[PDB]
């Protein structure tokens, strides 16, 4: 479904967006 | 389109999965 793959790819990029942050902060954390 | 939608949804699962072993490996050693 056209619809639900847009929440799908919502809900991922939610995620990924704060797990992109996450890598990060920590690379500046520990890296 | 629902094939694109799909190569998305797989290209934020592919990213959101590598993220999340980064976030988990980063904290692990320093979390």
């Amino acid at each position: 479904e056209v619809q639900a793959l847009k929440k799908r790819v919502q809900a991922l990029k939610a995620r990924n967006y704060a797990a992109k942050q996450k890598v990060q902060a920590l690379r500046h954390k520990c890296g | 389109e629902v094939a694109q939608l799909e190569k998305e949804v797989a290209q934020a699962e592919a990213e959101n999965y590598q993220l999340e072993q980064e976030v988990a490996q980063l904290e692990h050693e320093c979390g």
